[PDB]
Protein backbone atom coordinates (compact mmCIF):
# COMPACT_ATOMS: atom_id res chain seq x y z
CA UNK A 1 0.00 0.00 0.00
CA UNK A 2 1.11 3.57 0.63
CA UNK A 3 3.58 3.95 3.48
CA UNK A 4 5.69 6.78 4.83
CA UNK A 5 5.67 10.03 2.88
CA UNK A 6 3.22 8.52 0.38
CA UNK A 7 0.42 9.21 2.90
CA UNK A 8 0.89 13.00 3.00
CA UNK A 9 0.79 13.96 -0.69
CA UNK A 10 -2.70 15.40 -0.20
CA UNK A 11 -5.05 16.60 2.52
CA UNK A 12 -5.11 14.48 5.67
CA UNK A 13 -7.77 14.85 8.40
CA UNK A 14 -6.45 15.44 11.91
CA UNK A 15 -7.80 14.68 15.38
CA UNK A 16 -6.39 16.06 18.63
CA UNK A 17 -7.48 15.02 22.13
CA UNK A 18 -5.71 16.17 25.28
CA UNK A 19 -6.04 15.60 29.03
CA UNK A 20 -4.42 18.17 31.28
CA UNK A 21 -3.59 18.83 34.93
CA UNK A 22 -2.00 22.20 35.75
CA UNK A 23 -1.47 22.95 39.45
CA UNK A 24 -4.44 20.69 40.17
CA UNK A 25 -6.82 22.32 37.68
CA UNK A 26 -8.05 19.59 35.36
CA UNK A 27 -9.33 19.96 31.80
CA UNK A 28 -9.80 18.27 28.44
CA UNK A 29 -9.56 19.64 24.89
CA UNK A 30 -10.64 18.26 21.52
CA UNK A 31 -9.42 19.42 18.13
CA UNK A 32 -10.22 18.83 14.48
CA UNK A 33 -8.80 20.03 11.19
CA UNK A 34 -6.53 18.97 8.36
CA UNK A 35 -2.92 19.12 7.25
CA UNK A 36 -1.31 19.44 3.82
CA UNK A 37 2.42 18.70 3.83
CA UNK A 38 2.66 19.76 0.18
CA UNK A 39 2.27 23.37 1.35
CA UNK A 40 3.46 22.77 4.91
CA UNK A 41 0.02 24.03 5.95
CA UNK A 42 -1.81 23.03 9.13
CA UNK A 43 -5.30 24.10 10.24
CA UNK A 44 -6.91 23.09 13.54
CA UNK A 45 -9.78 24.25 15.75
CA UNK A 46 -9.62 23.48 19.48
CA UNK A 47 -12.40 23.43 22.08
CA UNK A 48 -12.15 23.03 25.84
CA UNK A 49 -14.77 20.38 26.58
CA UNK A 50 -14.52 20.58 30.39
CA UNK A 51 -15.84 24.12 30.38
CA UNK A 52 -12.99 26.56 30.08
CA UNK A 53 -9.21 26.52 29.80
CA UNK A 54 -7.33 27.16 33.09
CA UNK A 55 -4.24 28.33 31.16
CA UNK A 56 -3.65 30.58 28.12
CA UNK A 57 -4.25 28.99 24.73
CA UNK A 58 -0.88 30.11 23.25
CA UNK A 59 1.10 27.93 25.67
CA UNK A 60 -0.32 24.72 24.15
CA UNK A 61 0.20 25.51 20.46
CA UNK A 62 3.41 23.45 20.46
CA UNK A 63 1.81 20.55 22.33
CA UNK A 64 -1.26 20.44 20.08
CA UNK A 65 2.00 17.14 14.20
CA UNK A 66 5.37 17.94 12.64
CA UNK A 67 4.78 15.19 10.07
CA UNK A 68 3.06 17.93 8.03
CA UNK A 69 6.20 20.01 7.58
CA UNK A 70 7.12 20.60 3.94
CA UNK A 71 10.47 18.85 3.53
CA UNK A 72 11.83 20.20 0.22
CA UNK A 73 12.70 17.54 -2.33
CA UNK A 74 16.45 17.67 -1.70
CA UNK A 75 15.90 16.92 2.02
CA UNK A 76 13.36 14.10 1.88
CA UNK A 77 15.91 11.67 3.35
CA UNK A 78 15.68 13.58 6.68
CA UNK A 79 11.90 13.50 7.29
CA UNK A 80 11.83 11.25 10.33
CA UNK A 81 8.20 12.10 11.11
CA UNK A 82 6.66 10.89 7.84
CA UNK A 83 8.97 7.87 7.71
CA UNK A 84 7.46 6.45 10.92
CA UNK A 85 3.94 6.48 9.49
CA UNK A 86 1.40 4.95 9.50
CA UNK A 87 2.57 3.10 12.63
CA UNK A 88 3.31 6.42 14.34
CA UNK A 89 5.72 7.95 16.82
CA UNK A 90 5.78 9.13 20.44
CA UNK A 91 6.40 12.80 21.25
CA UNK A 92 7.67 13.61 24.74
CA UNK A 93 8.35 17.18 25.84
CA UNK A 94 9.35 19.24 28.86
CA UNK A 95 8.59 22.96 28.57
CA UNK A 96 10.31 25.38 30.97
CA UNK A 97 8.61 28.73 31.52
CA UNK A 98 11.33 31.02 32.87
CA UNK A 99 10.70 31.94 36.51
CA UNK A 100 7.51 29.87 36.45
CA UNK A 101 6.34 26.27 36.29
CA UNK A 102 6.83 23.66 33.58
CA UNK A 103 4.82 21.38 31.30
CA UNK A 104 5.49 17.67 30.90
CA UNK A 105 3.97 16.17 27.76
CA UNK A 106 3.68 12.71 26.24
CA UNK A 107 1.74 12.11 23.03
CA UNK A 108 1.20 9.46 20.37
CA UNK A 109 0.94 10.63 16.76
CA UNK A 110 -0.32 7.86 14.48
CA UNK A 111 -2.87 7.04 11.82
CA UNK A 112 -6.11 5.41 12.99
CA UNK A 113 -8.01 4.57 9.80
CA UNK A 114 -8.44 7.66 7.63
CA UNK A 115 -7.28 10.21 10.22
CA UNK A 116 -4.00 11.30 11.79
CA UNK A 117 -4.51 11.33 15.56
CA UNK A 118 -2.40 13.19 18.13
CA UNK A 119 -3.46 12.09 21.63
CA UNK A 120 -1.70 13.90 24.48
CA UNK A 121 -1.42 13.86 28.26
CA UNK A 122 -0.13 17.05 29.88
CA UNK A 123 0.81 17.76 33.49
CA UNK A 124 1.85 21.18 34.80
CA UNK A 125 3.40 21.99 38.18
CA UNK A 126 5.15 24.75 40.12
CA UNK A 127 3.31 27.67 38.50
CA UNK A 128 2.68 31.03 40.19
CA UNK A 129 -1.06 31.60 40.65
CA UNK A 130 -0.44 35.30 39.92
CA UNK A 131 2.24 34.79 37.26
CA UNK A 132 1.84 35.30 33.55
CA UNK A 133 0.50 31.80 32.79
CA UNK A 134 -2.18 31.24 35.43
CA UNK A 135 -2.73 35.01 35.52
CA UNK A 136 -3.83 34.92 31.86
CA UNK A 137 -1.34 37.65 30.97
CA UNK A 138 -0.40 36.32 27.52
CA UNK A 139 -1.26 38.07 24.27
CA UNK A 140 -3.42 35.89 22.01
CA UNK A 141 -0.78 35.68 19.29
CA UNK A 142 2.21 33.63 18.19
CA UNK A 143 5.59 34.35 16.64
CA UNK A 144 7.85 32.38 14.28
CA UNK A 145 10.59 30.05 15.52
CA UNK A 146 13.26 27.64 14.33
CA UNK A 147 12.82 24.03 15.51
CA UNK A 148 16.23 22.34 15.72
CA UNK A 149 16.24 18.58 14.99
CA UNK A 150 19.13 16.21 15.74
CA UNK A 151 19.56 12.45 15.47
CA UNK A 152 19.26 10.66 18.83
CA UNK A 153 21.82 7.89 18.42
CA UNK A 154 21.19 6.18 21.77
CA UNK A 155 17.54 5.61 20.83
CA UNK A 156 16.21 5.10 17.30
CA UNK A 157 14.70 8.59 17.13
CA UNK A 158 15.52 12.29 17.34
CA UNK A 159 16.10 15.07 19.85
CA UNK A 160 14.47 18.46 19.27
CA UNK A 161 14.77 21.81 21.03
CA UNK A 162 13.76 25.45 20.55
CA UNK A 163 12.64 28.46 22.60
CA UNK A 164 9.17 29.98 22.21
CA UNK A 165 8.54 33.70 22.77
CA UNK A 166 5.06 34.24 24.24
CA UNK A 167 4.32 37.96 24.09
CA UNK A 168 2.92 39.56 27.25
CA UNK A 169 0.15 42.13 27.64
CA UNK A 170 2.61 44.61 29.19
CA UNK A 171 4.95 44.47 26.18
CA UNK A 172 7.54 42.09 27.66
CA UNK A 173 8.33 38.54 26.49
CA UNK A 174 8.12 35.22 28.36
CA UNK A 175 10.50 32.51 27.13
CA UNK A 176 9.39 28.86 27.12
CA UNK A 177 12.34 26.50 26.64
CA UNK A 178 11.24 23.38 24.73
CA UNK A 179 13.01 20.01 24.97
CA UNK A 180 11.54 17.21 22.90
CA UNK A 181 12.05 13.51 22.21
CA UNK A 182 10.57 11.48 19.35
CA UNK A 183 10.82 7.70 18.98
CA UNK A 184 8.89 5.46 16.58
CA UNK A 185 6.14 3.04 17.53
CA UNK A 186 6.62 0.42 14.82
CA UNK A 187 9.72 -1.73 14.42
CA UNK A 188 10.27 -0.84 10.77
CA UNK A 189 13.34 1.17 9.75
CA UNK A 190 13.08 4.95 9.93
CA UNK A 191 15.15 7.89 8.66
CA UNK A 192 17.69 9.27 11.12
CA UNK A 193 18.32 12.85 9.97
CA UNK A 194 21.38 15.02 9.67
CA UNK A 195 21.23 18.14 11.81
CA UNK A 196 18.62 20.51 10.37
CA UNK A 197 15.73 22.72 11.45
CA UNK A 198 12.10 23.55 10.70
CA UNK A 199 11.03 27.13 9.98
CA UNK A 200 7.77 27.54 11.90
CA UNK A 201 5.11 30.25 11.64
CA UNK A 202 1.82 30.33 13.52
CA UNK A 203 -1.26 32.54 13.67
CA UNK A 204 -4.06 32.24 16.23
CA UNK A 205 -7.59 33.28 15.27
CA UNK A 206 -11.15 33.19 16.60
CA UNK A 207 -14.32 31.83 15.01
CA UNK A 208 -16.96 34.56 15.58
CA UNK A 209 -19.62 31.83 15.27
CA UNK A 210 -18.12 30.08 18.31
CA UNK A 211 -19.56 30.39 21.82
CA UNK A 212 -17.22 28.18 23.87
CA UNK A 213 -13.64 28.98 24.85
CA UNK A 214 -11.69 27.95 21.78
CA UNK A 215 -8.67 28.53 19.55
CA UNK A 216 -8.27 28.46 15.77
CA UNK A 217 -4.68 27.60 14.87
CA UNK A 218 -3.00 27.87 11.48
CA UNK A 219 0.61 26.77 11.01
CA UNK A 220 3.16 26.99 8.19
CA UNK A 221 6.21 24.75 8.59
CA UNK A 222 9.08 24.24 6.14
CA UNK A 223 12.29 22.29 6.71
CA UNK A 224 15.72 23.81 6.15
CA UNK A 225 19.37 23.46 7.06
CA UNK A 226 21.09 21.51 4.27
CA UNK A 227 22.75 22.62 1.04
CA UNK A 228 22.31 20.71 -2.22
CA UNK B 1 5.67 -5.95 28.91
CA UNK B 2 1.91 -6.24 28.32
CA UNK B 3 -0.75 -8.83 29.11
CA UNK B 4 -4.30 -9.44 27.89
CA UNK B 5 -6.51 -11.12 30.49
CA UNK B 6 -9.55 -12.86 29.05
CA UNK B 7 -12.53 -13.78 31.21
CA UNK B 8 -16.19 -14.66 31.10
CA UNK B 9 -16.22 -17.73 28.91
CA UNK B 10 -18.19 -20.72 30.08
CA UNK B 11 -20.88 -23.27 29.37
CA UNK B 12 -24.35 -22.59 27.99
CA UNK B 13 -27.27 -24.52 26.54
CA UNK B 14 -28.07 -23.82 22.87
CA UNK B 15 -29.92 -20.59 22.13
CA UNK B 16 -28.42 -18.98 25.24
CA UNK B 17 -25.96 -16.13 25.61
CA UNK B 18 -22.41 -15.67 26.88
CA UNK B 19 -20.13 -12.65 27.32
CA UNK B 20 -16.38 -12.71 26.75
CA UNK B 21 -14.30 -9.86 28.15
CA UNK B 22 -10.69 -8.77 27.70
CA UNK B 23 -8.67 -6.06 29.45
CA UNK B 24 -5.32 -4.73 28.26
CA UNK B 25 -2.99 -3.79 31.12
CA UNK B 26 0.50 -2.38 31.01
CA UNK B 27 2.10 -1.59 27.70
CA UNK B 28 3.97 1.44 26.43
CA UNK B 29 1.45 2.53 23.80
CA UNK B 30 -2.29 3.26 23.65
CA UNK B 31 -4.81 0.94 22.05
CA UNK B 32 -5.95 1.41 18.45
CA UNK B 33 -8.19 -1.63 17.95
CA UNK B 34 -9.21 -4.85 19.70
CA UNK B 35 -10.59 -8.05 18.22
CA UNK B 36 -11.77 -11.56 19.03
CA UNK B 37 -10.69 -14.72 17.22
CA UNK B 38 -11.70 -18.34 17.78
CA UNK B 39 -10.27 -21.77 17.04
CA UNK B 40 -11.60 -25.29 17.55
CA UNK B 41 -9.24 -28.25 18.03
CA UNK B 42 -7.69 -29.42 14.78
CA UNK B 43 -9.31 -26.53 12.90
CA UNK B 44 -8.19 -23.16 11.63
CA UNK B 45 -8.27 -19.79 13.40
CA UNK B 46 -11.38 -17.74 12.57
CA UNK B 47 -11.94 -14.01 12.90
CA UNK B 48 -15.02 -13.21 15.01
CA UNK B 49 -15.16 -9.43 15.50
CA UNK B 50 -13.24 -6.26 16.24
CA UNK B 51 -13.64 -2.59 17.10
CA UNK B 52 -11.58 0.57 16.55
CA UNK B 53 -10.63 2.31 19.77
CA UNK B 54 -11.01 5.95 18.71
CA UNK B 55 -13.81 5.80 16.14
CA UNK B 56 -15.67 2.90 17.77
CA UNK B 57 -16.70 1.34 14.45
CA UNK B 58 -17.50 -2.37 14.70
CA UNK B 59 -16.53 -5.11 12.23
CA UNK B 60 -18.02 -8.61 12.43
CA UNK B 61 -17.52 -11.91 10.64
CA UNK B 62 -20.34 -13.33 8.53
CA UNK B 63 -21.22 -16.03 11.08
CA UNK B 64 -21.59 -13.38 13.81
CA UNK B 65 -23.49 -10.38 12.44
CA UNK B 66 -26.71 -9.64 14.32
CA UNK B 67 -26.03 -12.21 17.03
CA UNK B 68 -22.76 -10.84 18.45
CA UNK B 69 -22.21 -7.35 19.85
CA UNK B 70 -18.74 -5.94 20.59
CA UNK B 71 -18.17 -2.80 22.64
CA UNK B 72 -15.82 -0.83 24.90
CA UNK B 73 -15.96 0.17 28.58
CA UNK B 74 -15.47 3.90 29.21
CA UNK B 75 -12.30 3.53 27.11
CA UNK B 76 -11.10 1.65 30.21
CA UNK B 77 -8.80 -0.52 28.06
CA UNK B 78 -11.57 -3.14 28.37
CA UNK B 79 -13.53 -4.77 25.55
CA UNK B 80 -16.60 -7.00 25.65
CA UNK B 81 -18.09 -9.47 23.15
CA UNK B 82 -21.73 -10.31 23.93
CA UNK B 83 -22.90 -13.42 22.07
CA UNK B 84 -26.62 -14.11 21.71
CA UNK B 85 -28.44 -17.02 20.09
CA UNK B 86 -25.39 -19.24 20.57
CA UNK B 87 -25.06 -22.63 18.94
CA UNK B 88 -23.05 -25.87 19.07
CA UNK B 89 -20.69 -25.16 16.16
CA UNK B 90 -19.79 -21.88 17.89
CA UNK B 91 -17.92 -24.02 20.43
CA UNK B 92 -14.22 -23.12 20.44
CA UNK B 93 -11.39 -21.36 22.27
CA UNK B 94 -11.85 -17.59 21.99
CA UNK B 95 -8.80 -15.32 21.81
CA UNK B 96 -8.70 -11.59 22.45
CA UNK B 97 -6.24 -9.64 20.30
CA UNK B 98 -4.99 -6.06 20.46
CA UNK B 99 -3.43 -3.64 17.98
CA UNK B 100 -1.49 -0.73 19.46
CA UNK B 101 0.24 0.56 16.32
CA UNK B 102 -1.37 2.97 13.92
CA UNK B 103 -2.85 1.87 10.62
CA UNK B 104 -4.13 3.35 7.37
CA UNK B 105 -7.22 1.93 5.71
CA UNK B 106 -9.90 -0.50 6.82
CA UNK B 107 -9.61 -2.72 9.85
CA UNK B 108 -8.05 -5.93 8.54
CA UNK B 109 -9.01 -9.34 9.91
CA UNK B 110 -5.74 -11.24 9.56
CA UNK B 111 -4.08 -12.46 12.80
CA UNK B 112 -0.77 -10.77 11.93
CA UNK B 113 -2.53 -7.40 12.11
CA UNK B 114 -2.88 -7.78 15.89
CA UNK B 115 0.29 -7.53 17.99
CA UNK B 116 -0.79 -8.86 21.36
CA UNK B 117 -2.83 -12.00 21.98
CA UNK B 118 -4.64 -13.41 25.00
CA UNK B 119 -4.27 -16.99 26.18
CA UNK B 120 -7.74 -18.05 25.13
CA UNK B 121 -10.98 -18.79 26.91
CA UNK B 122 -13.18 -21.87 26.61
CA UNK B 123 -16.70 -21.44 25.21
CA UNK B 124 -18.75 -24.64 25.03
CA UNK B 125 -22.34 -25.06 23.82
CA UNK B 126 -24.05 -28.37 24.62
CA UNK B 127 -27.43 -29.82 25.48
CL1 LIG C 1 19.56 31.53 22.68
CL1 LIG D 1 -17.80 -16.46 8.63
CL1 LIG E 1 1.13 -4.29 9.38
NA1 LIG F 1 8.51 37.41 17.83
Amino acid sequence: ASKGEELFTGVVPILVELDGDVNGHKFSVSGEGEGDATYGKLTLKFICTTGKLPVPWPTLVTTFVQCFARYPDHMKQHDFFKSAMPEGYVQERTIFFKDDGNYKTRAEVKFEGDTLVNRIELKGIDFKEDGNILGHKLEYNYNSHNVYIMADKQKNGIKVNFKIRHNIEDGSVHLADHYQQNTPIGDGPVLLPDNHYLSTQSALSKDPNEKRDHMVLLEFVTAAGITH
Amino acid sequence: DVQLVESGGGLVQPGGSLRLSCEASGGAFSTVAMGWFRQAPGKEREFVGAITWTAGSTYYADSAKGRFTISRDNAKNTVHLQMNSLKPEDTAVYYCAQRVRGFFGPLRTTPSWYEYWGQGTQVTVSG
